C-alpha cells in the first residue's frame, strides 16, 4: 500500500483502499476509481494500477509468481457476471 | 501587448540556409551532455530553450507550460559542412552546369531561355557537360558522377584522375555562382545553390522530438561532430587523411539518416543505403499528413453497438443514462437561464440530471461538483457542464462515412434503464448510414 | 536475436510535370507582410447576390449570436428565453439580430476588397425548420 | 476516438465547420499559433510574462495571432527541420475608407 | 486531366499542401522549396494541413457587427 | 526627438456587442492601454492619437469564441532617440552593475548603459543625475519594453567639429523643411527665454568647449537677440536668417559651413565660408544645403533640449552641489 | 572591408595587378575589368581596383509599402527612398564622386583611382552616419508620415504454491483427511 504520507505520485482520485499487502483480496468488488496491484519504486514514487474498466468486477485470484528472471509479479484475475445483455450479439 | 487575430493566407516553401538557421534559432547545440539532475543540460540537445516537453519546468524562451509552448529551434554548428539530404539532387544538377574554377555557367544560358523556368536547369543538367572548356577561365570542366555506395557523396573525375568533391568544396563552387545564372536558369533567388551546404544545421524542437528515439541520432550527430577538428580546410585533391574521412562520412551519413532514413524518393541520386526519420514521420496512412492532420481523435466522443427501436422518431436516437452522464454539454450561466441551470447544478454526481464540472470566469479555473459547497449559486459568466438530457442534439455517424448521409444530427433520447447500453434508432433511418 | 517488426521501406515512384541583371537587394524582394487591403463596399444598388440569405449563412448568423449571447446578455426579445440560441433564433426570425453579412467577390492586385455588405434584417430567411 | 479523413470529409460536403473546428481544436490538440506578420515566421508571445518577440526580426515584430492544431504546428517543425522553410503569409488587414 | 496526381498537378500546380496530402509528401514538398512555391491557402486539405479550418459553406461569408443598429437599440 | 507615427495594429475584441456600443471612445481607449507606455515598431508611443482607418468589427472566424478583432490604423505621439542626442538628466541605479547602468528621468524613457572603460564614469554614485551623450550605437527599441535601451557617455563638449561643403541649392520643398525645423527652434529658443537665465549661463558656461571664455560678458539670451561671446575668428552668420532669407530665396549655400567648438552651441550661429578656412581636423563632405540645414538646425535643437532640460530638472543650487564630482570633473577636462 | 557589407557597393577585379589586395568578409559579387562575371570562394583573397556603386531605381510603391508597415529603421527607411525619387541623399553624396569612366552594366556611379577609392569610402562613411543621424531620421520619418497619410486622405513458497503437483498433492490430503480442509 502506498503510504500517503510519502506519496509524492499518488493517482488522482483512486481509491487506494481495500488493498491488502498490495493487492485487493479475492471476492472484492473493483469499480472504476479503485486501485488493484499497488505498487511503488525509489525504495517514494507511486506504480500502483488503477482499475479503469466501466464495468465492475470481482477478484478471485491472488498469487505472486516467480516470473522466468526468478522474480515476483502480481497476476490477479479479474471475474465479470456475464448475463445476455441488450445489444449482445 | 495585443497580438490581434490573424490568419494565414498564403504559406511559401523556400530551402533553409545558414543565415535563416542562425537568425531563427533559439541557441547553439554545444554539449553532448543530456541531464543535469533532473533539468536538461544547459547547450545540450534537451535544453528547455528548444522548449519544453514536462510539467516541472517551462519554456525560458517563451515561459509556457509545455500545453502553450510549441516549441523552439535550436543551432548545432558542425565543424565541417554538411549537403542537405533532400536537396541532393539539386547539388547534382548544379554541379554539372557551373564551372567548378570560375563559377560561370559551362551551358549556353542563351539557348535555355525558350524553355520554362522550372525545366531550365534540370533540361542543363541532362546535356553532357563532359570535358567542356570553359569561355572566361579556359578550366576544362570535370566528369559529376554519384558515389555509388551512398547517397551523398560526390566523385570528380577529370579524364580518369578522381577526388572527392567534399561539401566544404562543393560550397565554395557553389558560392562563386552568381545570381545571374540562378535566374537566368530559372532557379528563384531564394533557391541559390549557395543554400544546399549547411555548416549549422537546425536541431529541432523538443516538441517533435519528445519523451526521454530520435533523439538517439542527433545525440549521435553531436558526439562525431565534437570529434571533427574546427579548423578543416579541404581544396580539392587535398587527400584528408583516411580516419578523418571516414568520420566526415558518417557526420554526413548520420544526418541523412536524421532527414531521409527509409525513404526512397524517386529523384534520389544513389543506391546502397531505428529511429524512424524526419521525413518518414508523414507519408503513409500511419503518418502525419494522414493520421494528425487530415483526421484526429478527439474527446467527448463515444461508440457503442447499434440496434432498432421502433418506439423512437427517424430524427432521435437512444442514449443510454451511463453515456449521457459522461460527455457533457458547456451551458454557460446567464441571467436568463440561471433559473434552469439550477436543477443541474443542484443534482451533481447524485442524481440526473446533474453536473460535475463548473468553469469559475471570476478564477478562471474548472472546479468538480464535489468542492462547491460555499457556492451555493453560480455567477454569470460561468460555464456549466451538465448532463446530456431527452431533446439534446447528438450527432450519428457510421464509419466508413461514404455518403453526405453519413453524419446526421439526432435529438437524444436518454434511455434511463442501467441495462442498456446500446445505441437506439429507428430502422427507418439506417437508410441514411447503411447500416 | 530475431528482432521482427521491421519499420519497412517507403518508395515514391512519380514526377511532377508543373508546368536586365539582377542581384540581392532586401525591399525589391521579400517583404512576406501582405500590403494593407482597402475595404470596397459595393453600393445597395450594385448589389447583385442573393437576397435570401443561405442557410449556411443563416446557420452562422444564429450561432455567431448565440456565442454572443453566452458571453453578453443583452438582446432586443420581448419574449424571453432560457437558451441563448432560442433568444437568437428568434432574433433572426423577427429581423432584429445586431449582425451584418459581408460577402467578398474579389481580390484586387491594387490591394482592394470588393465586398457586398447585406442586412439580414431586410433579407429573406431560409427554412432552417 | 478517430474522426477520420472521411468523416472530415462528410462534414465538409455538409458545409459543416464549427463542429470541424469544435471537434479538431477544442475537443482535440487545438493550440494557438503566432507569426510575427512581418517576416512569417512562428513568434514568441506571452501575456503573463511580458514577451513579445520573434527571433527573426525583433524590434520591428508584429505578433499575429493564428488559431493552428498542435499537429499542424509539429508538421511544419517537421518539415522545418528538414531544411526547407515555411513562411505564412498571413491575410492582410482591411480598413474601411475614411 | 486525371483524378491522378498527375491530374492535381495540372489542375492546382501552387497547391502544394493539397498535392502533399494527396500521396508522396516528400516529394511534392522537395520540388516545392526548390522552386519556391508560394501555396495560397484554399480549399479544404490545405487550411487543414495549417490547423486552420476551411473557409466553406457555414464560414464562407463574413459576420461582422452592425454599429449603426447596436447604437440606437442596445445602449 | 518627440513626433507622430501613423500606426497599424489589429485588436481582440472580447464583447463586440458591449464595444460598438460606442466605437470610437472604446477603440481609442483600448488602443490607450495596449500601446502607451510602451516601445512598438521601432518607436516609443508616448500618446495615442486619434484613429485614423478601422475595419468593421469582424467576428473571429477560427474559432467558436464569438469575439471580434477588427484592424485599426491610427497616429500617436513616438518618442525616437538618435545617435549623438542629447539627454539632459541621466539618474544612476547601481554600482554593483560596474558596467554602469542608469535611468532617464526625462519625458521619453530611456535606460542608458555607461560604459565603465572610459574614466569619465565610476566617480558617480548611485542616486545623482548626470547627462549622457548617445553615441553611434543606434537606441535599440524592443518591443513590449516600458522604455528605450541605448548606450552612450557621459558629455564632455568634445572639441571635435565638422566642416560642410555644399553643392546643391535648396528647393521650396526643402525649404518648407527647414522652416518647420525652425519652427521648432523657435519654440525651444522662447522656452529657453521662459527659464531663469541665470542658470542657463552656468549650463552654457560648464559645456562651453573652448576656455571659460572669460567672464559674464556679453549676456547670452539669444533669443530673437543674434549676441554671443568669446568670438574667437571669422565673422559668423544667422542660421535662422540664412533660413527666412533663403525662404525668400535671395541667399545661396554653394559654400563651406562648420560649427566649430569656438560658437556657442545651443546658438543659432553657424559660419559660411566660400573655401575652408576653417582649422579641420576632418575632410570636407561633398552633399547638399539640405543635409546641412537637416544637421546643423538639429544640433542646435538637441542643444538646447540639453540646456533647458538641464536648467529645469536643476532648480535649485543644493541639487547641483548634491551631484559636485561631475561638475569639477568636467571643468578639469576643458 | 567595411565598405564591402552593403549589396550596392560592387567591386572591381584587376586581373593580374597586384596594387591593392581586398579580402571580402562575406561573399561579394565583383567584376573582371571586361565587365564579365567570375566570382572566387568567400572571403578569397582578389586585388581591387575599383569600387562601384549601383544606383538601383525604386518603385514608390516600395516605400509605400515599408511606410505602411510602419518599423523600418530611419537608415534603410532613407536607403529605399534614395533608390526612387523621393529623396537623392545617396545619389547628392555619391554623383559628387563621379568619375563614370567604366560605365558597362546598370546606373551608378564608379571610381577607378586610389584617391578617388578613398574619397568614395569617406563620402559613404559620411552619407551613412548622415542616415543613422538624428536629422536624416526626422526627415524621413516626415516623409513616410505626410505621404501615406495623403494617400490615406486621397485614394520459495511462491514457486511451490504455484506448483500444480502441489495442488494434487493438497487435494489428495484433504481426501484422506491428513490436512484441514481450508487452508
Ligand atoms: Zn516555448
Ligand atoms: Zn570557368
Ligand atoms: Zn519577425
Amino acid at each position: 500500500k502506498p503510504d500517503p504520507l510519502i506519496t509524492k505520485n499518488l493517482k488522482p482520485g483512486a481509491n487506494y483502499e481495500k488493498l491488502v499487502d498490495g493487492f485487493v483480496p479475492v471476492g472484492t468488488v473493483v469499480k472504476k476509481g479503485d486501485i488493484i496491484i499497488g505498487k511503488v519504486a525509489k525504495i517514494y514514487i507511486d506504480r500502483s494500477v488503477m482499475y479503469g474498466f466501466d464495468e465492475p468486477a470481482v477478484v478471485d485470484a491472488v498469487m505472486r509468481p516467480h516470473g522466468p528472471n526468478d522474480e515476483i509479479f502480481g497476476l490477479m484475475r479479474l471475474r465479470y457476471e456475464r448475463n445476455l445483455n441488450i445489444g449482445d450479439k | 501587448m495585443e497580438a490581434g487575430y490573424a490568419e494565414i493566407a498564403a504559406v511559401q516553401f523556400n530551402i533553409a540556409g545558414d543565415n535563416d538557421h542562425k537568425r531563427q534559432g533559439v541557441m547553439e547545440v554545444t554539449i553532448s551532455n543530456l541531464f543535469e539532475g533532473t533539468l536538461p543540460a544547459e547547450g545540450g540537445i534537451y535544453d528547455a530553450r528548444m522548449g519544453t516537453t514536462d510539467h516541472h519546468y517551462k519554456c525560458i524562451t517563451c515561459s509556457h507550460q509545455r500545453k502553450q509552448c510549441m516549441g523552439h529551434p535550436g543551432i548545432l554548428q558542425m565543424h565541417a559542412p554538411v549537403l542537405q539530404p533532400l536537396f541532393i539532387a539539386e547539388i547534382r544538377r548544379w554541379l554539372r552546369v557551373i564551372c567548378l574554377n570560375c563559377g560561370a555557367p559551362i551551358v549556353d544560358l542563351k539557348r535555355y531561355e525558350h524553355l520554362i523556368r522550372p525545366k531550365r536547369l534540370i533540361e542543363a543538367a541532362s546535356s553532357q557537360t563532359e570535358g567542356k572548356q570553359c569561355y572566361v577561365c579556359k578550366a576544362v570542366h570535370p566528369k559529376i558522377v554519384k558515389d555509388s555506395e551512398d547517397y551523398f557523396t560526390f566523385w570528380a573525375d577529370q579524364q580518369g584522375k578522381i577526388d572527392k568533391l567534399y561539401p566544404q568544396i562543393i560550397r565554395e563552387i557553389f558560392s562563386r555562382v552568381t545570381y545571374d545564372t540562378v535566374v537566368k536558369l530559372g532557379r528563384s533567388k531564394n533557391s541559390h545553390p549557395e543554400k544546399l551546404v549547411l555548416k549549422a544545421i537546425q536541431i529541432p524542437p523538443i516538441s517533435i522530438r519528445p519523451g526521454i528515439d530520435i533523439n538517439n541520432v542527433i545525440q549521435y550527430l553531436v558526439r562525431k561532430n565534437l570529434l571533427i577538428p574546427k579548423d578543416l580546410q579541404i581544396v580539392r585533391g587535398q587527400k584528408i587523411p583516411l580516419n578523418i574521412d571516414r568520420n566526415l562520412q558518417t557526420i554526413q551519413q548520420l544526418y541523412y539518416n536524421f532527414l531521409l532514413d527509409s525513404v526512397s524518393t524517386t529523384a534520389t541520386q544513389g543506391g546502397t543505403g531505428p529511429a524512424p526519420s524526419i521525413m518518414r514521420r508523414l507519408p503513409r496512412k500511419e503518418g502525419r499528413i494522414r493520421k494528425s492532420l487530415l483526421g484526429s481523435q478527439v474527446w467527448s466522443i463515444s461508440r457503442s453497438t447499434i440496434c432498432g427501436n421502433s418506439d423512437l422518431h427517424l430524427d432521435e436516437v437512444g442514449y443510454p443514462i451511463s453515456f449521457a452522464r459522461t460527455l457533457q454539454v458547456a451551458e454557460t450561466v446567464q441571467h436568463y437561464n440561471i433559473n434552469r441551470l439550477m436543477p443541474y447544478f443542484l443534482n451533481g454526481k447524485r442524481q440526473y440530471p446533474g453536473c460535475s464540472r463548473v468553469y469559475k470566469q471570476i478564477t478562471q479555473s474548472v472546479h468538480d461538483i464535489e468542492g462547491l459547497k460555499q457556492d451555493f449559486r453560480l455567477e454569470v459568466g460561468d460555464i456549466l457542464y451538465r448532463d446530456v438530457v431527452t431533446g439534446d442534439v447528438a450527432f450519428f455517424n457510421r464509419q466508413p462515412s461514404l455518403e453526405r448521409s453519413s453524419i446526421g444530427v439526432h435529438r437524444i433520447v436518454v434511455l434511463e434503464n442501467p441495462k442498456i447500453s446500446t445505441f437506439q434508432m429507428n430502422v427507418s433511418a439506417c437508410a441514411w448510414y447503411n447500416a | 536475436l530475431i528482432m521482427d517488426d521491421l519499420v519497412e521501406e517507403y518508395v515514391e515512384t512519380e514526377e511532377e510535370n508543373l508546368v536586365e541583371i539582377v542581384e540581392s537587394p532586401s525591399i525589391c524582394e521579400g517583404f512576406v507582410q501582405a500590403s494593407s487591403q482597402t475595404l470596397v463596399i459595393i453600393p445597395d444598388n450594385e448589389r447583385i447576390t442573393s437576397n435570401v440569405l443561405t442557410t449556411f449563412e443563416a446557420t452562422r448568423l444564429v450561432a455567431v449570436r448565440a456565442q454572443q449571447l453566452a458571453i453578453n446578455g443583452s438582446t432586443m426579445l420581448k419574449k424571453k428565453y432560457s437558451s441563448p440560441i432560442d433568444i437568437a433564433k428568434q432574433e433572426l426570425f423577427n429581423r432584429k439580430i445586431p449582425l451584418l453579412v459581408m460577402r467578398c467577390i474579389k481580390v484586387t492586385p491594387e490591394g482592394q476588397k470588393i465586398v457586398e455588405i447585406w442586412n439580414p434584417r431586410e433579407m429573406g430567411i431560409p427554412l432552417l425548420d | 476516438l478517430r474522426l477520420g479523413e472521411m468523416e472530415h470529409w462528410v462534414l465538409t460536403a455538409q458545409g459543416a465547420m464549427q463542429t470541424i473546428i469544435e471537434k479538431s481544436h477544442d475537443d482535440s490538440d487545438g493550440c494557438i499559433s503566432y507569426i510575427c506578420r512581418n517576416c512569417g515566421e512562428p513568434a514568441i508571445y506571452n501575456a503573463s510574462h511580458p514577451i513579445y518577440k520573434c527571433m527573426n526580426c525583433d524590434v520591428q515584430a508584429d505578433i499575429g495571432m493564428v488559431d493552428s492544431r498542435r499537429s499542424s504546428i509539429v508538421f511544419q517543425h517537421e518539415m522545418r527541420a528538414a531544411n526547407v522553410n515555411i513562411t505564412s503569409v498571413l491575410s492582410p488587414r482591411v480598413f474601411q475608407p475614411a | 486531366t486525371s483524378l491522378e496526381k498527375a491530374g492535381l498537378n495540372a489542375r492546382e500546380p501552387s497547391n502544394v499542401l493539397l498535392r502533399m496530402a494527396l500521396s508522396s509528401p516528400v516529394q511534392v514538398l522537395t520540388d516545392a522549396a526548390v522552386d519556391s512555391a508560394v501555396n495560397p491557402i484554399y480549399g479544404i486539405a490545405a487550411p487543414t494541413l495549417m490547423g486552420s479550418v476551411p473557409r466553406i459553406g457555414t464560414m464562407y461569408s463574413d459576420i461582422i457587427m452592425d454599429e449603426k443598429y447596436i447604437t440606437e437599440n442596445y445602449k | 526627438m518627440i513626433d507622430q507615427k501613423i500606426f497599424e495594429t489589429t485588436l481582440n475584441i472580447d464583447d463586440p456587442t458591449n464595444f460598438c456600443t460606442n466605437v470610437e471612445a472604446h477603440l481609442l481607449k483600448e488602443l490607450e492601454n495596449i500601446y502607451v507606455g510602451k516601445c512598438f515598431k521601432n518607436s516609443f508611443i508616448l500618446n495615442i492619437t486619434g484613429v485614423i482607418q478601422r475595419s468593421p468589427c469582424f467576428i473571429m472566424r477560427t474559432n467558436n469564441s464569438g469575439r471580434g478583432y477588427m484592424h485599426v490604423r491610427f497616429s500617436a505621439v513616438v518618442s525616437y532617440l538618435n545617435a549623438f542626442d542629447l539627454i539632459a538628466a541621466v539618474k544612476i541605479i547601481k554600482n554593483d552593475s560596474n558596467i554602469i547602468l542608469g535611468e532617464s528621468l526625462l519625458t521619453e524613457p530611456v535606460t542608458i548603459v555607461i560604459p565603465s572603460s572610459e574614466s569619465q564614469n565610476n566617480v558617480a554614485e548611485v542616486g545623482q543625475i548626470v547627462p549622457v551623450q548617445l553615441a553611434n550605437s543606434s537606441v535599440y527599441y524592443i518591443p513590449g519594453r516600458q522604455q528605450a535601451s541605448a548606450t552612450g557617455s557621459i558629455f564632455i563638449p568634445k572639441h571635435t567639429f565638422s566642416v560642410y561643403h555644399v553643392q546643391e541649392e535648396l528647393t521650396q520643398e526643402q525649404a518648407l523643411n527647414l522652416t518647420k525645423l525652425v519652427n521648432i527652434i523657435e519654440m525651444l529658443l522662447e522656452s529657453r527665454s521662459k527659464k531663469d537665465f541665470k542658470q542657463i549661463c552656468f549650463f552654457e558656461k560648464l559645456y562651453y568647449t573652448y576656455s571659460i571664455s572669460s567672464d559674464e560678458i556679453l549676456d547670452l539670451k539669444i533669443w530673437k537677440g543674434p549676441k554671443g561671446k568669446e568670438m574667437s575668428r571669422l565673422k559668423p552668420c544667422n542660421v535662422l536668417s540664412f533660413l527666412y532669407d533663403a525662404l525668400k530665396n535671395k541667399n545661396s549655400s554653394l559654400g563651406f559651413w562648420a560649427r566649430p567648438p569656438n560658437l556657442l552651441k545651443s546658438s543659432p550661429l553657424a559660419y559660411q565660408q566660400d573655401q575652408n578656412s576653417f582649422n579641420a581636423t576632418e575632410l570636407p563632405i561633398i552633399c547638399s544645403a539640405e543635409v546641412m540645414f537637416v544637421t546643423l538646425l538639429k544640433e542646435i535643437i538637441n542643444y538646447l533640449q540639453f540646456i533647458n532640460d538641464l536648467c529645469d530638472t536643476f532648480n535649485n543650487e543644493q541639487l547641483i552641489k548634491r551631484h559636485e564630482n561631475i561638475w569639477m570633473l568636467i571643468e578639469q577636462r576643458k | 572591408r567595411q565598405l564591402l557589407v552593403d549589396p550596392d557597393v560592387v567591386p572591381i577585379v584587376s586581373e593580374k595587378k597586384k596594387e591593392l589586395r581586398v579580402r571580402p568578409s562575406t561573399r561579394k559579387e565583383i567584376f573582371l575589368i571586361n565587365g564579365t562575371h567570375l566570382a572566387v570562394p568567400a572571403e578569397a583573397p582578389i586585388e581591387i581596383y575599383g569600387l562601384k556603386l549601383r544606383l538601383k531605381t525604386f518603385s514608390p510603391q516600395c516605400f509605400m509599402r515599408m511606410a505602411e508597415i510602419g518599423s523600418f529603421s530611419p537608415e534603410t527607411l532613407g536607403y529605399v527612398a534614395s533608390g526612387a525619387n523621393l529623396t537623392n541623399f545617396i545619389r547628392v553624396f555619391m554623383k559628387c564622386v563621379d568619375q563614370e569612366t567604366w560605365k558597362k552594366n546598370g546606373e551608378g556611379v564608379v571610381v577607378t583611382t586610389k584617391e578617388n577609392i578613398i574619397q568614395f569610402t569617406h563620402q559613404y562613411i559620411e552619407l551613412y552616419k548622415f542616415l543613422r543621424s538624428g536629422g536624416h531620421s526626422w526627415l524621413i520619418n516626415r516623409l513616410a508620415e505626410e505621404m501615406v497619410h495623403r494617400k490615406l486622405d486621397r485614394e520459495l513458497l511462491t514457486e511451490i504454491l504455484l506448483d500444480p503437483m502441489y495442488d494434487y498433492a493438497a487435494t489428495v490430503a484433504r481426501i484422506d483427511g491428513s490436512i484441514p480442509m481450508h487452508k
